[PDB]
């Protein structure tokens, strides 16, 4: 997230009748690094019939 | 494009185009023409056959006259014409009976006047109606009278074609007006008549200076007076900027942090004053002292008891203490809500509160302005930089009245005005505008934009009546964070 | 199928003969009377009804936003819908495709007489309503485009606006609209009946074709999107280098005077 | 959510973002299935491999048709994203190819129900020019494997965004396609895409030679 | 679906009946049935049984995304979805479905349109969060009388609901337990009550549409099979405030204007009788909930 | 243009009383007439029904419709097609409310008169007729249902093969028993009274005015059609929908008449354009002018 | 924001309190495919409606002794707005609910009595609505049924009401719709016995007859312009 994420604006809807200017969040997902998975494994099954 | 329907019945199209949010839709209205408009007038000998069945079941009744007001010549006997500029300026006159006696509205003006602020309008409308024998308000509509359109040309603004349909609105009433010799004076407080008649384009109208006409009569020479409105004024009062729009934005996240780093950026709680909205004043305790929080720009969108982050500014801009009062009574109070929606209402952010304050405003902040250069006890001043924390809840108050129309059951925008005096007049929008308007409103707020100077709120509940005590009683109760519902299940465990 | 099978015949051996003669009895380079009427929503940007001689009526209509084009990479959306048929049955959505791919930005299409200054680009929603349909509608769409686009006005900007102006939104002027010039593609549909070669099937030779060429004429030129298109499932056959070779041929040379024709009404 | 499928929390959005090939064909390693068929196309730029399953001859029954029918499900990969649109005009594209290389008269009331999964596509360095040439070599086999009649088998190249089908050896075409390709590419690709039926051609008559 | 295929005998029996004054159910034509409320032991569960009609309305509220045109209001949406319990002409949701259209949209018209449910009030935070209030009407048996029925079961089924304290700091909203602190009624503007006349032919269309005669058989409050034998219909709705909420009229026996309006009158007099019977009941069901509410009241005197 | 023809607009989306083109206004009070077609009543009052003009047809002065769907007849001769085959009939269209009904009581069929058939099979039916085969059936009696039972059975009836269609509205063409005849250039229309045109090269069953037994419902297309003849049949049609665009009656005459006149233009495609088939028309009517009629 | 009304009896298209908006019609606009059609401008809203049909349908289930089955179709196109509709419609409650409105009524005016074994779909395309849409499409109904040669008693003429409190506007626009309360009605022939009576809104009972008695006046003035624009075709078409 940016620098004042909590103030950056939406401006995304239009023809209202108000609230059609507003703050939101805005979050890019960058997957140049991505953490692995924190998983169970205790919990980890495998079925059968 | 002008195309005939039925009998002296005609409609046209006029398309434009309208821009919300980057929208680009073309609106069309169609526009019929009727040649069946009354003059309203006892002068008019044909204007019995021209009146028409209304829902009244009548025809529509007279009220200005075959005796108008009358000066010296070449004026005679004479209806006076309204410029759109000369609505906003010259209000209180308007509203004083004494020196506009028969006056004709154009329809154009009333269009223009009702979109910048809708209390002027509805004040004007009031007058309309309780009009008596010696002050008398009629419109004439020529958007609707098929010999006195105008259209709508390439390479031009829209300003050009509203002030030449009043042009034409003269010449075509004053030559029908000749066989009982009543003249038509506009009287013009524009930039673009007042030159028109200088050059040279038309002698086929007489044509007055807001301040001309004022100082020959006797009665409001001196008494009432006004300026132009930006044509030749410009704001020294208190106001240096021309709009009132632009609330600053805060300092970036790590430019504060900086900031209160190096120990230039103080801070402590803004403890707004209740007599003044401009008048804010924070506690910094490295100071004794109250540290003045000064105008509208300063003040950076602010709550009430808010943690607020403050940078001075040098002693040369530090002020003394303020002696004026303002209240949401007296101030704003012929300004309106932004509209942001409809066909041919306003759809911008801009160009709706230029300028729309009362005559008496302007000079109280001109006043304190004039006190305030004598003012002694000169102490620290400064500008909030940012809001670290909020302070919202659920603020009661009650509806604005003139920011409303009654009759109309329309999703109005319109003001809740609080009962706690350190916040402005919130705007809300509602389908529920009559109803509300009898009963104590709950708003909370979602948000303060960077682009007006209003609060965005919306509407959350319902309290009784006004005239209630019970309904008062609980009001005060839910400002102050005082809850009234009986204990609950599991107290009685 | 809906005709008769000794009509199929019949009209097997009249097309694919020498001559070619056919209910219309047109030689190959020859159109049915189209009928262009533009300009009748003066809430849109620009209109068009086109009825054509089957008594097949498409009616496009041009509306429009101005965006930002830098979280854009499509200008020009079609939307298509044929009377009698779902949003979502396989002819009617592979002719969304087809036409979309025809009015592609940077491909035989204009993506600089849409935009305004460089930041902001007008989306233009072509809006297809197909009132009858009994016949392709590719072409009569393709078409009515032409005219539409060439009837397309826009909002005039108020200023030039640049791209460090204030930046803030762009914002027209009032009432002065600026005329659309941009030349979209022609689609133009030739018909292979034994080793004959044929400009515009009717209905009647459509349901007889062994397959046809869809090709388009672009700024004074052929280009793609090139497709081949089966106008039956059982009369269908195969065809040869040479024929496809003479259809290039064949629009190349009948192609323009129909542009200039359809241009000014 | 919805009534006939779970879609989880809907308010919720997508995460944004930051010869010169080899076919080796396989069959008949699935069943449920009237006969099946695997193209894997390797290259320097991508690699791919797309499934097709051809379930029927089915009767449709209740109503008398003139003579079959053939249907065309293409479906989206799981690691490829296209418009449902361009899905619908490469199944057309290929329903009027095969409309002429299967002969539909040996079977009244037939509708065949054709999958052509685009299962991987992978880019080590438009899009859907290029997998035609592999749809057209799977689907090919499965109609062949299965026992339904064909006049030729059907099979293409891929010369510059071009795709060009043929089926006589190159003599006739049953389809052309071109899509952002440059204008007179027509003689280069012709030859080009021909050698690359002859190859592929001989490739499948081969698969279907182990069984 | 699978329909009651009725006789001759039957159409021609209960036209008689009717023409002679009477009805089956012993009833005059203006007497509508008594309904029975019964509240559950949740907020907001309603079992409404009138007669042998027996529906039932359940309301639910969840946190929800405003819409693009108006986001200062939130959502009202009616499921008047049918499951065989009645017949087998209702069957797997929808399947018509043209009976489903027409309640659930005549109580969109009455409780969002007109209000008689605050919607401005439902915007927790404008434009972001918002409250999502679901009406899900099912029918467990039924005998005639279906809008009227379903209506109360909308406004009985709202009115004892109640919806989680919320209390907002930014855009995080802390939502609270209904153990926690109590929850809190919705707002209510109106009280629509639905009166709907079935009105049967004892002519023929042809002599009816340019004769001007009155002797059309008015009815209300129909049965089964007088719901499937009606000619035409008129469904009006008001509230108990001489206010016309909605009118669905719109196929069936034509009527005077004079003719309409005496429907209103007559059903003016009704529905304030069925709000007196709402009132009464929801009272005496809350006064169980209240009992110790009663001593543990936070409004006492000075 | 020399390659297309463009009717040219823009601007637009497109380009004194008769007698009681409304219902629910007052035809008559009279009790004797008006109780016929296109009337209904309260009373005696008849209010019309339809819209069209009052007229005797019959032996009452009945509201008549202006335009509408094709209305059969017994003693019709009609061109139409197979919609459905059943199990014992086919169902026909007319261009009627509804289609009309062809049984096997009623059908003459190749391979003899009668004969290669011995059972109802819903295949045998099949065999011969095909969905949308073209055949020449006269209305054997007319039915209230709107049903028109149908009948072929002449060897110069059945189907209709070595053509072209056309098609009109069913109120421009003359209503006759027959209207099937010889033209000039040696081919025949197959006129019905329903709009539906065949136009094909005289074959032996036309032929023999001035037949076939084994070719009724067989398909059959013949090698022996040549150039000049399917031209004669392309110039036919074009000079008929010249009369259909013009809204004025077909007589067989007109169509002689029509496509000698049609011949200053040396090119058959130049005769769809609407500048000529409004001079065809013209022409037309400039003949019946100066000859009397 | 915005006069609705005034006194003096204008508006902001300059109507007057008993005056109808541009009423103009013309038929046959698909004579070639379509067995009939017309074309209905009440305002701006343009409205296209086509009767395909009288034909027997072939599906057994879609055939009926007793009367012909009627389809009536309403399609409201992405562009009847003045912004591209972003939503399907044509599978919306709103639109199905006009649909079972449109077909219940027309079923008893049209008769399907004399068309047994039938199916008529009318096929309803509106190509811009700016509001009295309601209303509007009923009248392009009307006109289509009439040119198709489809029997029918009488004519069905709808017009809207807006009440601005006890001043009832005949006929409406956007703004109108919008800010107050609108009635709709129907009237079928010369009669005071009306179809269709649809309210969205609280308008009240005491009130009520003053908006549908200037209503009932109201359609007779519509449906003058609807005998006039049909005998000045049908007197062309039997001249020649």
């Amino acid at each position: 997230i940016d620098e004042r994420a909590s103030d950056l604006r939406m401006t995304i809807r239009t023809r209202g009748r108000s609230a059609t200017i507003r703050e939101t969040y805005e979050i890019i997902c960058d997957q140049t690094k991505s953490v692995p998975l924190m998983i169970n494994a205790k919990n980890i099954a495998f079925a059968s019939n | 494009r002008r195309k005939r329907l039925a009998d002296g019945l005609s409609v046209t199209q006029k398309v434009f185009v309208r821009s919300r949010n980057g929208g680009a839709t073309k609106i069309v209205r169609e526009h019929y023409l009727r040649s069946d408009i009354p003059c309203l007038s006892r002068s008019c000998t044909k204007c019995p056959q021209i009146v028409v069945p209304d829902a009244q079941n009548e025809l529509p009744k007279f009220i200005l006259s075959d005796s108008p007001l009358e000066l010296s010549a070449p004026i005679g006997k004479h209806y006076v014409v309204l410029d759109t500029n000369v609505v906003l300026q010259a209000i209180d006159l308007l509203e004083n009976p004494n020196c506009f006696f028969d006056v004709i509205v154009p329809q154009i003006v009333l269009d223009e006047v009702r979109n910048k602020s809708y209390p002027v309008y509805t004040r004007l409308r009031t007058l309309c109606r309780d009009s008596d024998d010696h002050k008398r308000f009629i419109v004439f509509h020529n958007e609707f009278s098929e010999h006195t359109f105008v259209e709508r040309l390439p390479n031009e603004t829209i300003n050009d074609r509203n002030n030449r349909a009043i042009r034409k609105t003269c010449q075509w009433y004053s030559e029908h007006l000749k066989p009982y010799d009543i003249n038509v004076v506009l009287v013009t407080n524009d930039r673009l008549n007042r030159e028109a008649a200088t050059k040279e384009v038309e002698s086929n109208i007489i044509t007055k200076s807001l301040v001309q006409y004022i100082e020959l009569l006797p009665n409001a020479d001196d008494i009432r007076d006004s300026i132009p409105q930006m044509d030749s004024f410009d704001k020294d009062l208190e106001r240096d900027t021309f709009s009132d729009f632009t609330f600053p934005e805060y300092y970036s996240t790590a430019r504060v942090m900086g900031g209160l780093k190096n120990g230039v950026l103080y801070q402590g709680n803004i403890q707004i004053s209740e007599y003044n909205f401009l008048e804010g004043s924070v506690s910094l305790p490295r100071f004794s002292k109250p540290v003045l929080i000064v105008g509208q720009k300063n003040l950076n969108r602010a709550f009430n008891g808010d943690q607020v982050i403050v940078e001075l500014l040098p002693q040369s801009e530090w002020k003394a203490p303020s002696s004026i009062v303002l209240d949401s009574e007296h101030f704003d109070v012929n300004d309106n809500p932004d509209i942001e929606a409809g066909d041919d209402d306003d759809n911008n952010e801009s160009s709706s509160n230029t300028t729309v304050i009362s005559d008496k405003q302007r000079r109280l902040l001109a006043k304190d302005a004039m006190i305030a250069q004598r003012s002694k006890k000169i102490q620290p001043t400064a500008k909030v930089v940012y809001i670290q924390r909020r302070s919202w809840r659920q603020y009661v108050g009650q509806l604005a009245p003139s920011s409303v129309d009654p009759q109309s059951s329309s999703t109005q925008n319109v003001f809740v005005i609080l009962m706690d005096k350190c916040l402005p007049k919130v705007r809300i929008r509602t389908r529920r505008a009559a109803e509300l308007l009898d009963k104590r409103i709950v708003i909370s707020i979602d948000s303060w934009p960077t682009t007006h100077k209003y609060p965005l709120g919306h509407f959350v509940r319902d309290l009784g009546t006004i005239e209630s005590a019970q309904a008062e009683t609980e009001a005060l109760l839910l400002e102050h964070d005082v809850e009234y519902r009986p204990f609950s299940k599991k107290v009685l465990e | 199928m809906s005709l008769s099978v000794a009509e199929k015949s019949y009209l097997y051996d009249s097309l694919a003969s020498t001559p070619s003669i056919r209910p219309d009895g047109r030689l190959p380079h020859q159109f049915r009377p189209i009928e262009i009427f533009t300009d009748f929503l003066p809430s849109s940007n620009g209109s068009s009804r086109i009825i054509a001689s089957d008594g097949s009526e498409c009616i496009v209509s041009i509306k429009s936003k101005v965006v930002d084009h830098h979280v854009e990479n499509e200008l020009l959306q079609v939307d298509v819908d044929i009377a009698g048929q779902r949003d979502d049955a396989l002819v009617v959505e592979t002719i969304t495709s087809l036409l979309n791919k025809v009015l592609k930005s940077g491909s035989g299409v204009d993506s600089s007489k849409l935009q305004l200054t460089k930041k902001y680009s007008f989306k233009i929603f072509v809006d297809v309503l197909v009132i009858s349909s009994h016949s392709h509608p590719i072409s009569l769409i393709s078409f009515a485009i032409y005219s539409a686009l060439n009837s397309t006005y826009l909002p005039k900007l108020i200023s030039a606006f640049d791209d460090l102006e204030v930046e803030e939104l762009p914002t027209f002027h009032d009432y002065d609209m600026v005329k659309l010039d941009i030349n979209p593609p022609l689609v133009f549909i030739l018909a292979v009946v034994g080793n004959n070669m044929l400009l515009d099937p009717a209905a009647n030779e459509s349901e007889v074709a062994n397959n046809g060429l869809i090709i388009s004429w672009s700024n004074g030129k052929i280009t793609s999107p090139i497709r081949s298109v089966a106008l039956n499932d059982s009369n269908v056959k195969s065809f040869k280098p040479h024929l496809l070779k003479q259809g290039l041929a064949m629009v190349e040379k009948y192609a323009p005077d129909v542009v200039r024709s359809l241009e000014n009404l | 959510q919805d009534r006939r499928r779970l879609l989880g929390p809907a308010a919720a959005k997508p995460m944004a973002f930051s010869s010169e090939q080899e076919l080796s064909l396989h069959t008949g390693f699935i069943e449920n299935c009237n006969g099946s068929a695997l193209v894997e196309a390797r290259s320097l730029g991508h690699q791919t491999s797309l499934i097709s399953a051809v379930y029927g001859p089915r009767s449709i029954r209740g109503s008398f048709t003139s003579q079959g029918t053939i249907s065309i499900q293409l479906k989206n990969g799981l690691l490829e994203k296209y418009n449902t649109n361009e899905l619908k005009e490469v199944s057309s594209f290929l329903m009027g190819i095969f409309n002429s290389v299967v002969n539909l008269s040996r079977y009244p009331k037939s509708g065949i129900d054709i999958f052509v999964y685009l299962t991987y596509d992978k880019d080590l360095t438009s899009q859907i020019s290029s997998l035609i040439p592999h749809c057209i070599t799977s689907i090919t086999l499965a109609l062949a494997d299965a026992g339904i009649e064909l006049v030729d088998m059907a099979g293409a190249g891929e010369a510059n965004g071009t795709v060009v089908s043929f089926i006589k050896n190159g003599e006739e075409i049953v389809g052309f396609w071109k899509d952002d390709g440059d204008d007179e590419d027509l003689l280069e690709c012709l030859d080009r895409c021909k050698e690359q039926y002859n190859r592929y051609r001989d490739l499948m008559i081969s698969c279907l030679m182990n069984q | 679906a699978k329909d009651i295929e009725i006789s001759a005998s039957e159409s021609k029996f209960i036209l008689e009946a009717l023409r002679q004054n009477y009805r089956l159910d012993g009833r005059s034509f203006d007497q509508f049935r008594d309904v029975e409320i019964t509240f559950g032991k949740e907020f907001g569960d309603v079992s409404v049984k009138m007669g042998n009609t027996k529906v039932h309305c359940r309301i639910s509220c969840q946190i929800a995304q405003p819409y693009e045109d108006r986001p200062f209001e939130g959502l009202f949406v009616i499921s008047t979805e049918i499951s065989p319990m009645a017949g087998s002409q209702f069957e797997n949701g929808n399947i018509t479905g043209e009976d489903e259209v027409l309640c659930s949209r005549i109580i969109e018209k009455s409780v969002r349109r007109s209000g008689a449910l605050d919607v401005e009030g439902l915007c927790i935070v404008a434009g972001s969060k918002c409250w999502a209030v679901r009406a899900d009407v099912h029918f467990l048996d039924c005998d005639g009388g279906f809008i009227d029925a379903s209506c109360i079961a909308v406004m009985a089924g709202l009115m004892h609901f109640k919806k989680p304290d919320i209390t907002v700091h930014g855009e995080q909203i802390i939502v609270h337990p209904v153990n926690e602190r109590e929850p809190v009624p919705l707002g209510i503007l109106h009280i629509p009550i639905c009166v709907t006349f079935s009105f049967f032919n004892p002519q023929d269309t042809e002599e009816n549409i340019k004769g001007e005669t009155n002797s059309e058989i008015s009815i209300i409050d129909a049965t089964l099979k007088e719901e499937l034998l009606r000619d035409g219909v008129l469904t009006v709705t008001l509230n108990k405030n001489r206010e016309v909420v909605q009118v669905s009229k719109a196929g069936g026996l034509p009527m005077d204007a004079l003719t309409l309006m005496k429907c209103c009158h007559e059903a003016y007099s009704i529905i304030e009788k069925i709000t007196d019977q709402i009132l009464q009941l929801l009272k005496e069901d809350s006064e169980k909930r209240n009992k110790y509410a009663a001593m543990l009241t936070s409004e006492n005197a000075r | 243009s020399e390659v297309i023809t463009i009717t040219k607009r823009n601007g637009a989306f497109q380009n004194s009383d008769s007698q009681i083109v409304t219902p629910g206004e007052l035809v008559t009070d009279d009790p004797i007439w008006m109780r016929g077609h296109g009337t209904y009543f309260l009373d005696n009052m008849t209010y019309s029904s339809v819209a069209g003009t009052v007229s005797r047809v019959n032996r009452l002065l009945s509201v008549i419709p202006l335009k509408g769907r094709y209305a059969p007849e017994t003693g019709d001769h009609v061109v139409g097609r197979i919609a459905e085959v059943g199990n014992k009939r086919w169902k026909v269209d007319i261009g009627g409310k509804q289609h009309a009904v062809l049984m096997l009581g009623s059908v003459n069929l190749p391979g003899g008169i009668l004969r290669r058939k011995s059972e109802s099979d819903e295949l045998q039916m099949r065999s011969f007729l095909k969905e949308g085969d073209l055949l020449n059936a006269e209305v054997q009696s007319l039915f209230q249902d709107g049903s028109a039972s149908l009948h072929t059975r002449s060897l110069k009836y059945g189907k209709l093969r070595n053509g072209m269609f056309c098609q009109v509205p069913s109120s421009l063409i003359v209503r006759a028993k027959n209207h099937t005849h010889n033209l000039p250039g040696n081919i025949t229309v197959v006129l019905g009274v329903n709009g539906y045109i065949w136009l094909r090269k005289t074959s032996q069953m036309d032929l023999a005015r001035d037949e076939s037994s084994w070719q009724i419902y067989s398909d059959e297309n013949d090698p022996s059609i040549s150039n000049n003849i399917r031209q004669a049949i392309c110039r036919y049609a074009n000079v008929i929908k010249a009369l259909a665009f013009c809204e004025i009656g077909i007589t067989q005459q007109r169509i002689v008449s029509a496509y000698e006149a049609s011949m200053v233009y040396s090119n058959v495609g130049e005769l769809i354009e609407k500048n000529v088939m409004e001079s065809i028309g013209s022409d037309i009517l400039t003949a019946e002018k100066m000859r009397g009629n | 924001r915005l006069e609705i009304y005034s006194p003096e009896g204008l508006r902001l298209d300059g109507r007057r309190w008993n005056e109808l908006r541009r009423f103009e019609s013309s038929i046959n606009t698909h004579p070639h495919a379509a067995d009939g059609s017309s074309y209905m401008e009440q305002g701006n809203n343009k409205i296209i409606t086509l009767v395909k049909g009288p034909k027997e349908p072939r599906l057994k289930s879609q055939m009926d002794t007793s009367k012909a089955l009627l389809n009536v179709s309403v399609n409201i196109t992405k562009f009847s707005k003045f912004e591209r509709s972003k939503s399907s419609h044509k599978n919306e409650r709103r639109v199905l609910e006009i649909q079972t409105s449109l077909v219940r009524m027309f079923e008893k005016n049209v008769m399907l009595n004399i068309y047994p074994r039938t199916v008529i779909d009318i096929e309803i395309h509106v190509l811009e609505q700016d509001g009295g849409i309601m209303g509007s499409l009923i009248n392009g109904i009307t006109l289509a049924l009439i040119d198709a040669g489809i029997s029918m008693f009488d004519y069905i003429s709808g017009i809207s009401v807006g009440l601005y409190d006890t001043t009832p506007l005949l006929d409406t626009n956007s703004l109108e719709e919008n800010a107050m309360s609108t009635v709709t009605l129907g009237v079928v022939g010369k009669s005071e016995k009306l179809s269709l009576l649809l309210v969205e809104d609280k308008i009240p009972l005491d009130r009520l007859e003053n908006v549908l008695a200037i209503g009932i006046a109201g359609a007779h003035r519509v449906r003058d312009l609807m005998d006039e624009e049909l005998r000045k075709h049908a007197q062309k078409r039997v001249s020649n």
